[PDB]
C-alpha cells in the first residue's frame, strides 16, 4: 500500500500505489504535502485491482462536471460510468456518451474545489446514489494518480485544471463561423453549387464539411475517383470563394493489399493479446487501427495528415474515434439475422 | 344450483357452491322471488368457469373497477382483475396493482351495482367481445356475487361499503404533506432535510423510510451503519413533529439465523407438492407468509407490534400484489448472454402457479385467491396496531382487493412523471375512490428517475403535480433512488414560493378535508369524486375528467396544460368562483380565472384551517369533530357550541350584518362581488342569523 | 513461500500459506535437507494459482489419480478433479464422481508419489501440454502437497495411507453377494425377492433399498404405503440373516413440518450473500447440510444413529458429490419450448459458485474444497455407527476425495451394460485400487435400464458381469427402475446355474478375499491390484487392463469377450492353473481352460470356506483372524492352534504323505497333475511336514 501526496499552488497530486497514467501531466514546483487525505475529506481503499475513493456529500453540495453527460447540470443522484462509446441515436439520461473527463468540482458553502481522476479506464463516479450522502469513485486499476484542486472560484479550479492539463490552443477566428456541413455534400460540382446559392442569397459561409462520401470506398486520404476527379479545382474554387475546406478523416486503415496507408503503417497497429494484428469492421471494411499511443505511430499518421493539408485542405474532422469498432456487432447480426427477433442495442 | 337473497336492497346471487376469498357477513340472510330474467342477467356454468352476462345500452353508463389506466367510463374493454407489479406502467395498460371486481351501471340516470366476490383471475368484457353485452367470467365453478340497488350512485356505494366494510378513520395528520425518497439515509440526513424543510416554511407531517433502512433489506431490522441509532432518530422527528412511516415489504428472508424466518416456519406459502414456495425478492432467496391463514396473521399482527413499539407511527405495506422475482430472474439467467430484447410480461411477476394457502382451512390454489393476499396482510397489519393499543392508525398499501378500505390508503404505484401522467393519475385515483377506497393518493413528482428517457423532471410540471393533488387524501412526494432531488427546498425561489403557497393552501382546507374522511369512515362516502358522482343523470358528466368533486361541495378543475389558464366545464347549478367571487350559472363552459380553478356550489359549508366557516345557500353538514352545520334561507344552526373566528357568507343578496344567538350584532364587510365577510371570533352557542 | 519438511520418507511441501481441506498429522516432521530441484520440481505463483511441474520421461509410467475412464498409464491427457454426476458416462469422459489428487510415478523401476492436498479443481496435465512434463495446476494461492517415497509401490500407498488414514475394517458380510435396484418396494415384494433367491440356492448378504422407500423422497422416512411396517420387514430379512441397507442422500427438503429441516436449521450451506442456498433435488426444494462444520456433523451423526437404532445395518451414501439440479431445471424452464437439444453439461450438476462453507470456523467458497464434501459426510456417517456402538460398520459412497477410504467403500457408479463397460469398469475398480481405495466394485449387470437404445441386457453379458466381478470387494447387483429384472432367479436355467456357480466361488474364496481386507485396514494394501503393482519393474504390465491381481498370490483374467477362452499374459516367475493344476513359466501368453482364468504364483496361500486351505511353494500369510500360516521347503507352520478340514499341496516334486505335529500322519492324494489333497479334518497345534 501506497500513498504519497505532493502540493504545488493550491493543486495537491494524491498517489495512490504505483500508477501509470494513459498521460503525464507536468507538474513542476510539486513539493511534499504535509496535508493528509483526512484533512483532504477523503478516503481512499485499495481492493480487488481497484481504488475506491470516498468523499461526504452534503445536502446543499453542488457538483458539477464530468464533462459531455446527458443530465442535469448538477449531477447527483446517479451512478456515472466513463467510457467512451459510439452512444448511437442518443436520447436523454443516456450514459455513457462519446466524451470522458474524469473531472468533478464540489461547491459548498460556495466554495468551489476540483477533483480529477487521471485515469482513461472505466472510472466509475457514483455522486449520491449508492450512498445517499457520499461520492463515491471508483477507478478499476491497482493503483492511480487524482488531483484535488483549489478554489475557491469555479474560475480557480478551471484555470489550475487547465494550467495542469493544457491550455486550449487558440484556433482562427473563421473556425468560429458559420459552418455548413452534411453526410454528405457529393459530387465536387454540387458542393460549389451550394456554396454559391448560399453566399448569392446572403448567408456568410465560413467554410464546408466534406463527409466520408469523398473517399474512394471509405478509404483514408483518398478522393472517390467519379464524384470527386478534380480535387485541386475543388479547392481552388472554394479558396476564390473564401469558403474553408474541413474533411472528416476516421481512425480505420483498411486491410487492403494495395492501400499505401496499410502498407506504410504496418508495425504501427493495434495488436491483439496474442500477438495479432487487431482486425475489426469500420467504413472501409475489414480494418486495423493505428496504435495512437505510441510516438512512431504518431509521427507517421502526422506525416499523412500533413500530405493531405498540403492540398490547401484547411481542416480535420476526426470522427468514430472513440474508439469505434463494429466487428462485435456484424459478428451478432451475421449469425442471429435469420432470427425474427429483436435484438438489444448494447 | 341458484339461489339468490335479498335484504335492504342487496342482492346476494350464489352459483354453485362458492368458496368466497372473504366472507361478509349478511344482517339477514332473506331468500328472495326475484329471477335472472327480472335482474336482467344470464348465467352459464362450464369448465370451471362461470360466466354472468348482462345487455349493454348505448347511452348506459358502466363505472368502477378500480384502479384501471384507462377513461372513466369503462366501455369497449376488456378488463383482467389480477394484481400485479405494473413496473413503469403506462396508460391503457392492464391489469394493475389493484383489483376491486365491482362496476356499477347507470342507465337512465339509475345507478345498480354489481361486486362480484372472487379474487380470482375475474374477466369483465365490457361491450368489447359483444358490443351490447357486458360478460363478466369468473375463472371458478361457483362463485357469489351481489346486485347492488340504488337509485343514486350514492347509494350503491352506501351498500357496498356496508357489505365489505367502512373506510377506517385515519388521524388527521395521515392528510398532510408527506415527504418521501427511495431513500432517505443515513439517520442524519433525514433530520437534517426536515429541519431545512421547516426552516423553509413547508409543515411536513411525516417522512417515509424506504427499504435502505433495513440490513440487507431484511424485515423488523436496521442497517447497522445508515441507522446505528434508531431511538435517536425516532426521538429527533417526534422532537420536530414529525410523524415516521417505515415501509415493510412482504419477503421473509431465507437466512439460517433471521428471526423472523425462524419464528415464522409452520406459517408460509407452500406449493402444490408440499415444500415451501421459496422465490425471490428483496432480500434475495425469500419465503412469503400465507396470510389466509388465522395463525400467520397472528404472528405478523406481532412483529408489527413489535416494530411499532419502538415509536414507528406508520407501515407502508409495498410489493404485496404479492410479487416475486423468481421467474424474471430465471429468464435473465439463462438468456443473459444471448445478445436479445426480451419482452416485459408483468404477469411473470405474480406468483407460480404451483403456489397454495390454507383459506379458512382449507388448501386452495393460488390463482383462485390470489388478489385478496394484500387484503389479509393488510388485515394483519392493523391488528397489529391494536395490538399496540394505538388508536392513530396508518396504513400505506399498494396493491388491494374489495374491502381493503377496512385498512389501508392505497397509493397509484410507480407513476412516471410527464405531462400525460397528470390526466392519468386523476384516473387512477377516481377510479379507486368510485370503487370504495376513499383514501388514495399519488406521487407527486412522479417516482421514476431517470432510469429512462421518456421522463419528464421538470419543475413547473413539478408544481402542477403538487396542485393536482392540492384535494387527494394522500399527499406524498416520492422518488426514485436516481431521481433528482424533488424537495421544495431544493427549487429555485420562483418555484418554491409556488409549491409553498399549494401545501399551505391544503392545510387551509384539511379541516375539510379531515370532516370528509369522517364522512367517508361513517357512510362510505368518497372524499374526492368524478363529477358524475354529484350529477349521474348528465351524460356530459362522464367524458370529464380533468376535473373532480371533492365532496359534495367543491369542484377543482386543476390546470393539467402549460397554459394560464383552461376551460372548465360546470354541472348544472350556480358556482361561485373561490377567488373572485363571480357566480356562474351550471351546465356551461367558462375560462379559470386563477392558477387553482376552485368553485363552490349554491348549498355549500366548508371548514377552514383556524376555525374559518364559508356557507353559501342551503345544506347540511357534519364537521370532522361531530359538530353539525345547517345553513338556510337567514340562518346558521349549530348542533353545539362551537369558536368561530371569521365567517364568508357568499351569497347574491346583500347581506348586511348578523346576529350571535338572538344578542349580539355583528358587523359584516363585503369584501368582493357575492363575498360578505364577518369577524366573529368567539363561540356560537347555537345560532346565527343573517340581515 | 516455501518451506520443505520430511518424516519416514515423506516430503510435506508448503507453498505460501495453505488452508487445506482437511489436516493430516505428520508425526515427527522436521525441516527438509532436500531443496525442491533436487525433488526435480519446478514452481510457480501466479493469479491465484500454484503450477506444480516434473519431467516426464518416455518410458516413465504416471498412475494413480483414482476413478478415472481412461488407460492405467496416464499420460498424454489432461485431467480434471472435480467431483461431479457424470451421468449414463462414457470412457473417456472427464471428471467423474470421484477426486483422489494422488499420483504415483515409476521410473527406472522405482516409483514415487505425489498428493496435492487441495479438494479444488486440481488439474493435471500428464504430457498434454508439454510432452516432456507433468503440470499441476493449483487454483489457489497457496497448496500443500505431498512427495511419497517408494522404492516400491506398496511403499508409497503404505506411507499414503498412514498420511491420509487407514481404511477401517469392515464386517465380513459387506463381502457378501448384495442385491440392489431402483427400486425394491413395497416391503412386502423386498422379503418375497429375498425367499426366491434363499430358495433356490443364492446366498445373499443383504439387500438394498433405493430412494422409492422414503415418503416423499424425505430422508430418514418410510413411505406411508409401501413400508407401512418398517419394523416388520426388518425382523422379516433378519430372520433370514440378510442385511438391510438403505440409501441416505445429501438432500433435506425444504418442508415447514419436516423435522430434520427444522433440527438442522443453521447447520446448512449458504451462499456468498447470506441466505442459505436453496436447490433442487430429488425431495424438490432442498438445502444441504454444511458438512465441513463439526456441529453439523454431530447433528448429522445423531440422525443417523436414530436410523440406525431400528435394526438397519448400512448406510448407503449417494449425490454426494455434491450434486445439484437447480440449473439444470432452470434451463429446461425457460428454453422448455424450444425443439432444440441441450447440450450436456455434467458441470451444470455441481453446487453453483456463490455457495460457502464453513471449515475450521472459516468461511470459505465451495469450488474451494467442494471435493471433499463426501469425505465430511461420510466422516460424521461413520460417527454415526460410533454413536449407536455399532461395530459392524458399512458405508457406501459414490463421491469421495483423499481419505474417504477411511470411512466407506466406493462403487463406480450409473455404468451403462455392454461388453465395453467390461474394461471400462476393470480401469474405474482398479484406478481407485492403485489411489487408496481398496473396497470397490461396479454394479453387476450395469444400472442404466433402458432409457436410450445403446443398452445391452443380453443374459450372457450379465454372466460375464457377475465373473469379472468375482474377486471385487464390493459385490453388488444394481439396476435402473426400467430396467429389465436382472436377479439370477428370473434367468433361464442355463444363465441362472452358471451365476449360482460364481457366486458359490465368490463364498469359497470369501476367507482370502477378506483376510486381503485385514491387509488393506492394517498396511493400506489394495485388495485387487493391476500387475504393474506386484510387477513394477516390467514395463509390459503397464499395458495389460483386462486382468487384475487378487492380493499377492491370484492372478485373474476374466473372459472379457465373447470368446470362449482368452490369451493370458503372465507375469514373470511361475503360474499354477487352478482348474487343470498345469505350472506355467511366467513372462508369456497362454491361452485360457477355463471359463473363470485363474492362476495362484509359487509361493501363495490361500484360506477358503469351510477351512479349506491351498498352499503353493513359500511364503507368510496373515489369515483375517489373525492366524499366521508360513510354508518353507516341506513344512506349513501355524502362529496358534488351527482347525484344518481339506489341504491342497500343489508341487512339481511327489508329495506322498503329510506329518501332524510331528506325531500323526496322514495320506496324500494326487487328485491332478502337481495338485495333492489331503484331508485333515482337526485342529493342528503348530506345524504340518510333507514326504
Amino acid at each position: 500500500r501506497i500513498l504519497k501526496i505532493y502540493e504545488n499552488k493550491g493543486v495537491y497530486k494524491v498517489v495512490i500505489g504505483e500508477p501509470f497514467p494513459p498521460i503525464e501531466f507536468p507538474l513542476e514546483q510539486k513539493i511534499s504535502s504535509n496535508k493528509s487525505l483526512s484533512e483532504l475529506g477523503l478516503t481512499i481503499v485499495q481492493q480487488g485491482n481497484k481504488v475506491i475513493v470516498e468523499k461526504s456529500l452534503d445536502l446543499k453540495e453542488h457538483i458539477i462536471g464530468l464533462g459531455e453527460k446527458a443530465f442535469e447540470l448538477d449531477r447527483k443522484r446517479k451512478r456515472y460510468v466513463m467510457y467512451n462509446v459510439d452512444a448511437g441515436a442518443y436520447k436523454k439520461y443516456q450514459d455513457p456518451l462519446y466524451v470522458s473527463i474524469p473531472l468533478f468540482i464540489s461547491v459548498k458553502d460556495g466554495v468551489a474545489t476540483g477533483y480529477f481522476f487521471n485515469s482513461a479506464s472505466k472510472v466509475i463516479f457514483d455522486v449520491g446514489l449508492e450512498e445517499y450522502d457520499k461520492v463515491i469513485v471508483t477507478i478499476p486499476e491497482d493503483s492511480v494518480e487524482f488531483y484535488v484542486i483549489e478554489g475557491p472560484r469555479i474560475e480557480d479550479v478551471l484555470e489550475k485544471y487547465t494550467e495542469l492539463t493544457g491550455k486550449p490552443f487558440l484556433p482562427p477566428m473563421w473556425a468560429f463561423g458559420y459552418m455548413i456541413s452534411r453526410y454528405s455534400y457529393y459530387p465536387q460540382d454540387k458542393v460549389v453549387e451550394l456554396v454559391d446559392i448560399m453566399q448569392k442569397e446572403g448567408f456568410r459561409v465560413a467554410g464546408v464539411f466534406l463527409d466520408i462520401h469523398y473517399m474512394d470506398s471509405y478509404k483514408l486520404f483518398t478522393w472517390h475517383p467519379y464524384r470527386f476527379p478534380e480535387p485541386k479545382k475543388l479547392i481552388d474554387e472554394l479558396h476564390k470563394r473564401n469558403v474553408k475546406l474541413i474533411t472528416i478523416v476516421d481512425h480505420g486503415i483498411r486491410v487492403d493489399q494495395n492501400y499505401s496507408p496499410f502498407l506504410s503503417g504496418m508495425g504501427k497497429f493495434c495488436e491483439i493479446e496474442s500477438g495479432e494484428l487487431f482486425v475489426g469492421k469500420m467504413w472501409p471494411g475489414t480494418t486495423v487501427y493505428p496504435d495512437f499511443f505510441r510516438e512512431d505511430t504518431r509521427e507517421w499518421w502526422a506525416g499523412l495528415i500533413s500530405e493531405w493539408l498540403s492540398q490547401g485542405v484547411d481542416g480535420i474532422w476526426l470522427d468514430m474515434n472513440e474508439p469505434t469498432d463494429f466487428s462485435r456487432a456484424i459478428e451478432i447480426r451475421d449469425v442471429l439475422s435469420s432470427l425474427p427477433v429483436q435484438f438489444r442495442d448494447d | 344450483i341458484l339461489k339468490i337473497y335479498e335484504n335492504k336492497g342487496v342482492y346476494k346471487v350464489v352459483i354453485g357452491e362458492p368458496f368466497p376469498p372473504i366472507e361478509f357477513p349478511l344482517e339477514q340472510k332473506i331468500s328472495s322471488n326475484k329471477s335472472l330474467s327480472e335482474l336482467g342477467l344470464t348465467i352459464v356454468q362450464q369448465g370451471n368457469k362461470v360466466i354472468v352476462e348482462k345487455s349493454l345500452d348505448l347511452k348506459e353508463h358502466i363505472i368502477g373497477l378500480g384502479e384501471k389506466a384507462f377513461e372513466l367510463d369503462r366501455k369497449r374493454k376488456r378488463y383482467v382483475m389480477y394484481n400485479v407489479d405494473a413496473g413503469a406502467y403506462k396508460k391503457y395498460q392492464d391489469p394493475l396493482y389493484v383489483s376491486i371486481p365491482l362496476f356499477i351501471s347507470v342507465k337512465d340516470g339509475v345507478a345498480t351495482g354489481y361486486f362480484f366476490n372472487s379474487a380470482s383471475k375475474v374477466i369483465f368484457d365490457v361491450g368489447l367481445e359483444e358490443y351490447d353485452k357486458v360478460i363478466v367470467t369468473i375463472p371458478e365453478d361457483s362463485v357469489e356475487f351481489y346486485v347492488i340497488e340504488g337509485p343514486r350512485i350514492e347509494d350503491v356505494l352506501e351498500k357496498y361499503t356496508e357489505l365489505t366494510g367502512k373506510p377506517f378513520l385515519p388521524p388527521m395528520w395521515a392528510f398532510g404533506y408527506m415527504i418521501s425518497r427511495y431513500s432517505y439515509y443515513p439517520q442524519d440526513k433525514v433530520v437534517e432535510l426536515v429541519d431545512i424543510m421547516q426552516k423553509e416554511g413547508f409543515r411536513v407531517a411525516g417522512v417515509f423510510l424506504d427499504i435502505h433502512y433495513m440490513d440487507s433489506y431484511k424485515l423488523f431490522t436496521w442497517h447497522p451503519y445508515r441507522f446505528p441509532e434508531p431511538k435517536k432518530l425516532i426521538d429527533e422527528l417526534h422532537k420536530r413533529n414529525v410523524k415516521l412511516i417505515t415501509i415493510v415489504d412482504h419477503g421473509i428472508r431465507v437466512d439460517q439465523n433471521y428471526s423472523p424466518f425462524l419464528s415464522g416456519m409452520g406459517k408460509f406459502c407452500e406449493i402444490e407438492s408440499g415444500e415451501l414456495f421459496v422465490g425471490k425478492m428483496w432480500p434475495g432467496t425469500t419465503v412469503y407468509p400465507d396470510f389466509f391463514r388465522e395463525d400467520t396473521r397472528e404472528w405478523w399482527a406481532g412483529l408489527i407490534s413489535e416494530w411499532l413499539s419502538q415509536g414507528v407511527d406508520g407501515i407502508w405495506l409495498d410489493m404485496n400484489e404479492p410479487t416475486d422475482f423468481s421467474r424474471a430472474i430465471e429468464i435473465r439467467d439463462v438468456l443473459s448472454s444471448l445478445p436479445v430484447q426480451f419482452r416485459d410480461d408483468r404477469l411473470v411477476t405474480t406468483f407460480p402457479d404451483n403456489v397454495v394457502h390454507y383459506l379458512r382451512g382449507k388448501r386452495v390454489k393460488h390463482e383462485k385467491v390470489r388478489n385478496a393476499y394484500p387484503l389479509y396482510e393488510a388485515m394483519a397489519t392493523f391488528k397489529g396496531f391494536r395490538t399496540s393499543h394505538r388508536n392513530e392508525i396508518f396504513i400505506l398499501s399498494r396493491a388491494g382487493y374489495a374491502g381493503i378500505q377496512r385498512y389501508a390508503f392505497i397509493w397509484t404505484g410507480d407513476n412516471t412523471p410527464s405531462w400525460d401522467d397528470l390526466k392519468l393519475q386523476l384516473q387512477l385515483v377516481l377510479g379507486l375512490s368510485i370503487s370504495g377506497v376513499p383514501f388514495v393518493g399519488c406521487d407527486i413528482g412522479g417516482f421514476q428517475g431517470r432510469n429512462f428517457a421518456e421522463i419528464d423532471n421538470s419543475m413547473d410540471l413539478l408544481v402542477k403535480y403538487y396542485a393536482l393533488a392540492l384535494f387527494f387524501p394522500f399527499y406524498r412526494s416520492h422518488k426514485a433512488t436516481d431521481g433528482i432531488d424533488t424537495e421544495p427546498v431544493f427549487l429555485p425561489d420562483y418555484y418554491k414560493e409556488k409549491v409553498k403557497e399549494i401545501v399551505e393552501l391544503r392545510y387551509k382546507f384539511l379541516p375539510y378535508i379531515y370532516s370528509l374522511a369522517l364522512e367517508a369512515s361513517e357512510k362510505g362516502h368518497p372524499v374526492i369524486r368524478p363529477l358524475f358522482y354529484e350529477f349521474q343523470d348528465d351524460d356530459d358528466m362522464y367524458r370529464i375528467e380533468d376535473e373532480y368533486m371533492v365532496g359534495k361541495y367543491l369542484l377543482y378543475a386543476p390546470i393539467v396544460s402549460k397554459e394560464e389558464s383552461r376551460l372548465v366545464t360546470l354541472p348544472r347549478g350556480k358556482w361561485y368562483n373561490y377567488w373572485n367571487g363571480e357566480i356562474i350559472n351550471g351546465k356551461s363552459v367558462v375560462k379559470s380565472t386563477h392558477e387553482l380553478p376552485i368553485y363552490l356550489r349554491e348549498g355549500s359549508i366548508i371548514p377552514l384551517e383556524g376555525d374559518e366557516l364559508i356557507v353559501y345557500g342551503e345544506t347540511s353538514f357534519k364537521r370532522y369533530d361531530n359538530a353539525e352545520i345547517t345553513s338556510s334561507s337567514n340562518e346558521i344552526k349549530f348542533s353545539r357550541e362551537i369558536y368561530v373566528s371569521k365567517l364568508t357568507i357568499t351569497s347574491e343578496k346583500p347581506v348586511s350584518k348578523i346576529i350571535v344567538d338572538d344578542s349580539k350584532e355583528i358587523q359584516v364587510e363585503k369584501t368582493m362581488q357575492n363575498t360578505y365577510v364577518a369577524k366573529i371570533n368567539q363561540k356560537i352557542r347555537g345560532k346565527i342569523n343573517l340581515e
